[PDB]
């Protein structure tokens, strides 16, 4: 690619946002789409765009082939606005669930010597499986 | 991602590949030692039974969960679950379990749990026997139960893969009980080693496929990097040849 390839996109995607009443008062929401190769999220364009945008929804081929639809990998996805983009009841309903899902994935991967599981870890596993 | 890191990963994979064979040799030696010990224990137990018989002349279900929790463990656990469902009458039998999984399986079937222990107590065979043998004697003396048997969520190469289980009771008595428990433990250890051999054989293939994938990825990255570098160098060259190209085009277009 040329060296301009970052600016070419940035100056584009910066043309959206939420505006004040004296300058139109509207809001442009953008949902750009990007393709990765073999799950390599650390490509040039993919990363250039993760740096210009305010979040990412990562779709996983492993989840897609397993029958999950939509095949969204919540562990590899993020929203940087957080509860500021949600209403009060929705913010309270899902106040701390993404951290629980991350911890559940970590605990599922982690291997330990003890054959018994602490009760907090068991509760986290139950909640993560129910969330899935 | 340079060739140094790829070489380091390659040598690490080779080292683990050789260590797997070394561990296989060690595990085979351990298996042979345990086989000899079990045969000696069986001979001594037969002699002890003969001597005890000459001197003289509701069921208790003990459940143990597997050491770890993988796919094999889950399959064995569910087969043990159906075996419990098909070979226990809760209204007449008592079940003592060790381990969270078998304890949950007993709970879901509303069975009578004598007590709950920690799985690692099974590792110390001497203490395990000294405890549960006295418990079983106290039980059968009170006639609360008269049948005692042992089931493990583990596969046996003799039963075509089925679970290991043995009905110890009914058939100086405490020595025979300890000998039977020791024999059961030795059988379990022998089966575990026989499984471990095949597990190592699988790990070897996993390492080989990892090496193949890594080499493919490294070569794929290297070719692109080299091509881009060469293209940049020649573009830097060909910037300076524009004037001669334009002059030649103009001379050709002038005519003759």
């Amino acid at each position: 690619y040329p060296g301009d390839i970052f600016y070419v996109h940035s100056s584009l995607l910066e043309r959206g946002g939420k505006y004040g009443p004296e300058f139109g008062g509207g809001s442009i929401t953008i949902l750009p789409i990007a393709q990765t190769l073999a799950g390599d999220i650390s490509g040039y364009i993919p990363t250039n765009l993760i740096s210009i945008t305010d979040g990412q929804i990562y779709t996983s081929a492993k989840l897609f082939n397993e029958g999950t639809r939509p095949a969204i990998d919540v562990n590899l996805s993020v929203s940087r606005l957080g509860s500021a983009a949600q209403s009060k009841f929705m913010a309270f309903a899902s106040s701390g669930l993404k951290k629980i899902y991350t911890e559940y994935k970590y605990l599922k991967r982690l291997s330990s010597f003890s054959s018994k599981i602490s009760n907090r870890d068991l509760e986290t596993l139950q909640k993560g499986k129910a969330f899935e | 991602m340079k060739r140094k890191d790829v070489e380091e990963k390659k040598q690490n994979l080779d080292f683990y590949h050789n260590y797997i064979d070394i561990s296989k040799i060690k595990v085979l030696q351990k298996l042979n030692e345990e086989i000899a010990s079990l045969n000696m224990l069986k001979l001594q137990k037969g002699e002890s039974h003969y001597l005890l018989n000459r001197i003289i002349n509701k069921e208790l279900y003990i459940l143990i969960d597997p050491k770890k929790l993988d796919l094999f463990s889950e399959a064995l656990l569910r087969k043990l679950s159906q075996t419990v469902k098909e070979r226990i009458r809760p209204d007449k039998d008592f079940v003592i379990t060790v381990g969270t999984n078998v304890d949950n399986i007993a709970r879901q079937l509303n069975l009578n749990i004598i007590d709950h222990y920690d799985l690692d107590l099974f590792n110390q065979i001497d203490d395990f026997a000294n405890r549960i043998g006295e418990l079983v004697d106290v039980g059968l003396n009170n006639k609360i139960f008269n049948y005692v048997s042992l089931l493990i969520a583990q596969s046996s190469t003799k039963n075509n893969g089925g679970l290991v289980q043995e009905r110890i009771v009914p058939f100086f008595v405490k020595s025979v009980f300890k000998q039977e428990l020791f024999e059961f433990k030795s059988i379990s250890v022998i089966e575990e080693l026989k499984i471990e051999l095949q597990l190592l054989d699988e790990k070897k293939k996993r390492l080989e496929e990892q090496k193949k994938e890594l080499i493919l990825k490294w070569n794929r990255a290297r070719k692109e990097e080299a091509t881009l570098q060469s293209t940049l160098l020649f573009s830097a060259f060909k910037v300076k040849n524009q004037k001669s190209t334009r002059d030649e085009i103009l001379r050709l277009s002038k005519g003759k």
